[PDB]
């Protein structure tokens, strides 16, 4: 696995080893576990950026889109 | 002159879905379609004989229509006419105005004009097949037209003739080439022997530069067969057994080379010599052994499908006898 | 009714076509441009009457079909209007080996 | 169509059995297998227009009648529709290399009756758009 | 650190001709252009859209192909 | 330097500028494939593919200025007329028939040359396959199974029906698909 | 003699800061048509992309069935819809769509268009019903 | 008010009628298709 | 748009036809449950350009886009003169991408603040607490069942 | 026939020389009338050739409709040479890099062999190079004048004699630089400044100009 990608789930892999710790899984079975993990990591690959988004234009529009409230609190 | 060639293409699939379930098969019938007897990149293309590489059917992207494109590279069977190329069968469609029209009836489609400001030509008439020599124009071959476009003439003798010097010996590599060309005469010397004698015989008497005394002495037929004419002077050397003994390392090429009047011209027969005996009015083309070999095989090439071409168009004498003024300049200017 | 330079970054950040595609073309002047892709200039083809030319290089004419809209064919003859050649170089063709 | 039929008297026995005699023939009509059929495609599939002219004629063998424009052509050897008169005289046109305006003036004698398109009266197809004169 | 201004662009994409016409003063970019021979690969948005052509992004950026082997297997 | 078209200019020698091209060019214009067979060869002589050039006009080299660049110059008057003569006879060969055979037929190797150079689930994954399988006669979710069922997983999840990874239950939702596909 | 519609003169300031030898041959100048390129397919063990189809090219794969069945519709559905968006988005979710995703990875500069064949019977849909 | 010998342009789907010496009569409903103020050239 | 003819046909010409043929083009009204591109400018976020399913007025004294108050957030709009363009996909592509890539719902997070972009605005905020509080000025928050039911 | 479908990979930008429209010019403008009656008058700018803008006429050149035609360029020989007025400031900065008598270039071109290429033309014309000697023909250069009448004419300044450079004359001295000099000056061999004088100026297709622009 490259570094980057190792780096990349970091914080997913930190909240997973907290919220399945062995204090907190006492009253969970084996194959509830793997019905859990299954649906971790189902809701993961959900989560992708799609290849060929056009993420620039998004930033573009999610960043320019609170000028205009920034300019109307110019008074201020 | 006929040959294969390799295409590279983009096809349009209107039906990517059904246009598979057999691909080659559908990919042969629409290169069939598009480009068979059509010029295209500097040939003709007379049929298509097989895909080497092909591209998936891809999907455009570009338009919401769904088709596929596909990228085709296929091998396909040409014709590249070239100048001083001989066609034993022009008709001709078009005679006023002083353009002089005409029309190739042999495998190679080429429309020739032929220039009537000469005193040679408007001789011809409408449906009149005679045969023509390309002139150094190049054909001009007009992609996706029907035929190609060439400048000739009506075929004269050409007592002009060229000398070449040759300082440079052959190789292995150069004469494995050259057999393909030695291939090609073989094939054509073989074909020769169907032809009717007495049609190859006034023909071949037609057209050449001096005069054989009445089309019956000796009985030239070449492919082996060792006759000869005229012999104005001196010994005619076989090129097909120099060739072949060429790539047993059994001989030298170095010297002076040329095909004069005098040989027959159909012939695997030139001079190997080294003063230019020969009285022609250009100074001697200094080459390798490769240039000169393979000028002199073209030419015996052209030549021997000029005869047998004239043998096929006329296979009569009522056709000789229509035409009525084909037989006589020619005979004319000797 | 016009699909501005908004409503195309807003199609193309939802990454749509298809429908910039639509609009822009078919609803729109989108046409038909033909190149030689031998020295990449506009060429001359007809279906109907047989024309399959390029006044570039003549013999070496491979027209291309490429998408293209009348408001480009205008811009780039513009451009060469003021003395600025526009060549296109086409997508190389791809061949899977055999 | 039941509701259709009480609401009508003799003439809704009529309607019923052109009703039928209409679906008969559509679907013979979807059957049909004349030689036109492949004849009337390739002339409407773009093709050359020297070609075009040859297949025409190749259309007007199979004429049953020779109609200015009055109505339909029927293929001669299986009877059903073969060709609109508008068709021949735009085909003429399209060989003739005449310009749009031309084939607008020249088809203004089918038309029928903002849509800014002409209709054929006898076969309701596009003939040709006026939007503006330029 | 590149400006969002047209030298910010200059310095990111200086061969994208077509996105620095489209971007502002297009008289001088396509000036610079034919004087220095620049080739303007097409990529992005602004250089497919000023050729007439569609951004290979979203639903384009991936093409699709046939399945030959399934659709002769599976007619 | 430079002179103008029409320009007078007196001429000393002549230089012949032997451009030297890789094959990889010779391949391009092959594989482009329509240009006619006298550039062909004059860029195969350019590479080291055939020596035409070379063969004609290197025997008027007469080899007295150099400067830098390979080629053949003529300096004397005789010089010139030999080689303006071996120049005419070799243009003239790279136009004729036998020449264009040549050079149509070394691209057609060259071309073929290269394009013939070119070429177990898991238990409760088990039992939820089986879930699908009878699901799959009732809803579009034809099952196939990879090694971490990932396609699986999004077909549990567009249906609803997660729940089989975790619950036995299979049968209870299992009728409901069959009163919706019914419905 | 007054004209009132004037052009507004139309002024550019800020200049760009892009930052042997003989007349031409046949390949320096000119050769525009680009060298074709060979369709390096990876091996399906060493491809790196999703196995889960994205939005986009699950979209896409719709349309384009959709878009054939529009002039086809010779279908291996069983089920019999009245629309060809619902009868490829089935064929999608049944695996039998007679399509495939090419993912091109990179265009090297020797002539290689190294690509990703993905099969999209054998992905994960992402897409509702 | 044109006529078909007037035509060479007549509008597809007008309605031409309605024109009183080239002029629509005050007080009549006039529809999207309706030809108000008939004009020829020529 | 007859394919044999490959030109289209107008629909009172056609008056024999009976039926349609396989491969004809059928250019039909804009029916409820179609997709269509709802698009207020400026469109300055993602979600201003929505794909919603057309749900055909019949009035014909309805000249407006009308449109529920929650889906306002999308485009920033509000309805005091706001003018919208409206697009119906007629394609099979552009249709298959308008349900499948543009729907509104795609929309309902925003791709600027990771957060729902829609809810009870106004008159739905005020009611659900006027629903859920405890009491009111006459007493016990309460219904009968005849009122209950009348809720849904 | 069958133009395969295609799509564009990139975009090439030059300057369009006379010899690059004489090749892309499908006719030759020679008369001054405009339309024969209801035709397009042959020779003229709204010829048919340059492409169809009417419905009342096709294109000829691409037998099309308007609709279908995209419009093709056309040649005006112009008796006398223009320079490219979208260049005129590199036409200022050749002439005043290259000796105006045999065409060698004044700087020293191994100067600027340091710089950037879109660079070293910039900063050869910078400099001064007034009054310098010429090393091949022993020639002063003049100062390069720009008319601060107009955009585009230039005047020989040589110690006070006053001279017009009109295009012809530019042209000879453009004609006069090598392919080497302009690569060593950081142009491209398609940038060479004898495309920077017009004899055969480019009329746009009718497809840009309808039945004012053609005035
Ligand atoms: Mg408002
Ligand atoms: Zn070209
Ligand atoms: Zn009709
Ligand atoms: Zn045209
Ligand atoms: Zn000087």
């Amino acid at each position: 696995i490259p570094v980057y990608l190792k780096r990349a789930a970091s914080l997913m892999r930190m909240l997973i080893r907290i919220e399945l710790a062995t204090v907190k899984t006492l009253n969970i079975t084996c194959e509830q576990m793997s019905a859990i993990l299954d649906l971790i990591r189902l809701q993961y690959t959900q989560s992708l950026i799609n290849y060929g988004e056009a993420v620039g234009i998004l930033a573009a529009q999610s960043v320019s889109e609170p000028l205009t409230q920034y300019m109307l609190d110019s008074h201020h | 002159m006929i040959d294969q060639k390799i295409f590279e293409t983009t096809l349009n699939i209107d039906d990517p879905t059904n246009f598979c379930t057999n691909v080659e098969a559908h990919l042969l019938k629409e290169l069939e379609n598009i480009y068979v007897g059509k010029c295209f990149k500097n040939s003709f293309i007379l049929n298509i004989t097989g895909v080497i590489q092909r591209s998936p059917c891809f999907i455009m992207r570009t338009n919401n229509s769904g088709r596929g494109y596909m990228h085709v590279r296929f091998s396909a069977v040409v014709s590249y006419l070239n100048a001083f190329d001989l066609i034993a069968a022009v008709k001709i469609i078009k005679n006023d105005s002083n353009i002089i029209l005409g029309e190739s009836l042999l495998t190679e489609p080429v429309t020739i004009v032929i220039p009537s400001s000469e005193s040679q030509n408007n001789v011809a008439e409408v449906g009149q097949i005679v045969p023509v020599q390309l002139a150094n124009s190049s054909v001009y071959y007009i992609p996706g037209r029907q035929q190609a476009s060439a400048t000739g003439s009506i075929f004269i003798p050409k007592h002009t003739f060229s000398v070449y010097h040759v300082q440079e010996e052959l190789t292995q590599e150069q004469a494995l080439n050259l057999t393909k060309l030695v291939n090609i005469i073989e094939m054509l010397l073989e074909s020769r022997s169907k032809k009717d004698f007495k049609q190859i015989c006034f023909f071949e008497k037609l057209y050449y530069t001096y005069s054989i005394s009445s089309d019956e002495i000796l009985d030239l037929k070449i492919w082996k067969g060792p006759k000869g004419k005229e012999m104005s002077r001196l010994k005619p050397c076989n090129v097909l057994s120099f060739l072949y003994d060429a790539l047993k390392n059994k001989n030298s090429s170095l010297g002076f080379w040329a095909r004069p009047p005098n040989l027959l011209k159909s012939s695997p027969l030139a001079y190997q010599q080294d003063q230019n005996s020969f009285n022609a009015t250009e100074l001697p083309i200094i080459c390798s052994a490769e240039v000169m070999f393979v000028t002199l095989l073209k030419e015996i090439i052209n030549y021997l499908q000029f005869i047998n071409d004239l043998c096929d168009t006329f296979n009569n004498e009522q056709l000789i006898k229509r035409h009525e003024n084909i037989w006589m300049l020619i005979e004319q200017r000797k | 009714l016009r699909l501005g330079e908004m409503e195309h970054w807003v199609l193309t950040a939802q990454g749509a076509m298809q429908t910039i595609i639509e609009k822009s073309h078919d609803d729109s002047d989108g046409c038909i441009s033909y190149i030689c892709r031998n020295c990449g200039e506009p060429a001359i083809y007809n279906a109907s009457h047989p024309i399959y030319k390029c006044m570039n290089c003549d013999v070496q004419a491979d027209i291309g079909m490429v998408d293209s809209r009348r408001s480009s064919i205008v811009f780039q003859h513009e451009m060469r209007a003021a003395n600025v050649n526009i060549t296109s170089v086409l997508s190389p063709r791809v061949f899977q080996p055999a | 169509p039941n509701s259709i039929l009480q609401e009508v008297k003799q003439e809704a026995e009529l309607i019923t059995t052109e009703y039928l005699n209409i679906k008969k023939q559509w679907e013979l009509q979807e059957k049909n297998a004349c030689a036109h059929l492949k004849l009337v495609k390739q002339l409407r599939s773009g093709l050359q227009y020297a070609e075009l002219l040859k297949v025409l004629e190749s259309i007007r063998v199979l004429y049953k009648e020779k109609n200015n424009t009055t109505n339909w052509n029927l293929c001669k050897a299986c009877g059903f529709k073969l060709l609109c008169p508008h068709v021949d005289m735009l085909i003429q046109l399209q060989a003739a290399e005449a310009s749009y305006d031309t084939m607008r003036t020249k088809l203004m004698k089918f038309s029928g009756i903002l849509i800014y398109s002409y209709f054929c009266k006898i076969c309701g197809e596009e003939l040709a758009h006026f939007i503006q004169e330029d | 650190v590149t400006s969002l201004e047209k030298a910010g662009l200059n310095a990111r994409e200086p061969s994208n001709v077509l996105l620095r016409m489209a971007l502002s003063s297009p008289v001088q970019v396509l000036t610079d252009a034919a004087v220095d021979s620049a080739v303007n690969p097409i990529y992005g948005i602004a250089a497919p859209t000023l050729m007439g052509s569609v951004p290979r992004i979203g639903t384009m950026y991936s093409d699709i192909i046939m399945d030959e082997k399934y659709i002769t297997e599976n007619y | 330097l430079a002179v103008p078209a029409e320009a007078p200019i007196e001429i000393y020698g002549l230089k012949l500028r032997l451009k030297t091209f890789s094959p990889q060019c010779f391949m391009r214009m092959a594989e482009i494939g329509s240009f006619s067979p006298e550039t062909l060869g004059y860029v195969a002589s350019g590479a080291n593919l055939t020596n035409f050039i070379r063969v004609f006009m290197k025997c008027v080299d007469q080899e007295t200025w150099k400067k830098n660049g390979e080629g053949v110059v003529v300096t004397t008057k005789e010089n010139i007329i030999q080689f303006t003569h071996q120049y005419i006879e070799l243009y003239k060969f790279l136009r004729s028939g036998g020449h264009s055979w040549l050079i149509n037929r070394l691209a057609e190797e060259m071309v073929h040359r290269k394009l013939d150079r070119e070429d177990e689930p898991e238990e409760n994954i088990k039992r939820v396959i089986f879930f699908l399988k009878e699901l799959s006669t009732m809803y579009s979710v034809s099952p196939v199974f990879t090694s971490g069922y990932m396609p699986l997983l999004y077909d549990l999840y567009r249906a609803g029906y997660l729940e089989v990874l975790w619950n036995p239950v299979e049968q209870k939702f299992l009728q409901h698909a069959e009163q919706r596909e019914k419905e | 003699l007054i004209m009132d519609d004037l052009v507004e003169e139309y002024v550019e300031t800020e200049e760009e800061n892009l930052v042997e030898i003989v007349e031409s041959p046949s390949i320096c100048e000119g050769f525009v048509q680009a060298s074709s390129q060979t369709l390096v397919i990876i091996p399906d063990n060493e491809r790196i992309t999703s196995n889960v189809l994205t939005t986009f090219e699950a979209t896409r794969l719709v349309a384009v069935r959709a878009q054939q069945l529009a002039i086809n519709g010779s279908t291996m559905l069983k089920k019999k819809y009245s629309s060809p968006i619902d009868i490829a988005k089935q064929e999608l979710f049944n695996r039998k769509i007679p399509l495939l995703v090419m993912r091109c990875i990179k265009v090297t500069p020797e002539g290689q268009k190294i690509v990703e064949i993905w099969n999209p019977r054998e992905m994960g849909i992402p897409l509702l019903d | 008010k044109p006529d078909p010998l007037i035509t060479k342009n007549l509008k597809p789907g007008a309605n031409y009628e309605k024109l009183v010496d080239g002029f629509v009569p005050v007080g009549t409903v006039v529809k999207k298709g309706d030809i108000i103020i008939g004009k020829v050239a020529k | 748009y007859k394919q044999i003819t490959q030109s289209v046909h107008d629909i009172e010409g056609l008056k024999q036809d009976f039926r349609l043929e396989v491969g004809d083009i059928l250019y039909r009204d804009v029916v409820t449950g179609d997709v269509a591109f709802f698009n207020r400018q400026p469109s300055l976020e993602r979600s201003s350009i929505g794909v919603h399913r057309i749900v055909v007025l019949e009035n014909p004294k309805i000249s407006t886009f009308q449109m529920n108050v929650s889906a306002c957030a999308w485009y920033n709009a509000d309805f005091d003169g706001d003018q919208m363009n409206l697009w119906v996909p007629w394609s099979v592509m552009s249709r298959v991408e308008a349900e499948l890539l543009c729907s509104v719902r795609n929309w309902f997070i925003s791709t600027k603040s990771s957060g729902p972009v829609n809810g009870q605005v106004q008159d739905s905020t005020v009611g659900s607490f006027l629903l859920t509080r405890t009491n009111t000025p006459m007493g016990k928050n309460v219904m009968n069942k005849l009122h209950a039911m009348g809720l849904f | 026939m069958e133009a395969g479908y295609a799509e564009i990979a990139a975009v090439q930008f030059n300057i369009a020389g006379d010899n690059d429209h004489k090749r892309q010019g499908v006719m030759e403008v020679t008369i001054s009338n405009l339309f024969e009656g209801t035709l397009p008058a042959e020779g003229g700018i709204y010829d048919a050739r340059m492409g169809t803008t009417d419905h009342h006429y096709k294109c000829i050149t691409c037998s099309h409709q308007r609709k279908q035609c995209m419009g093709h360029p056309g040649i005006l020989q112009m008796h006398a040479p223009v320079l490219q007025p979208l260049f005129i400031a590199e036409i200022r900065r050749w002439l005043r890099v290259i000796c105006l008598n045999c065409g060698a270039p004044i700087v020293d071109l191994k100067r600027y062999e340091h710089l950037i290429r879109p660079k070293r033309l910039i900063e050869a014309a910078s400099s001064q190079t007034e009054g310098k000697q010429c090393y091949v023909c022993k020639a002063v250069h003049p100062k390069i004048v720009k008319d601060s009448e107009d955009y585009f004419t230039f005047w020989a300044d040589q110690q006070g004699k006053i001279d017009k450079l009109y295009p012809q004359i530019i042209r000879e001295i453009f004609s006069r630089v090598t392919y080497d000099t302009v690569v060593k000056l950081g142009r491209s061999k398609n940038s060479h400044p004898e495309k920077l004088v017009l004899k055969a100026i480019q009329i746009p297709p009718i497809s840009i100009r309808p039945g004012d622009i053609n005035n």
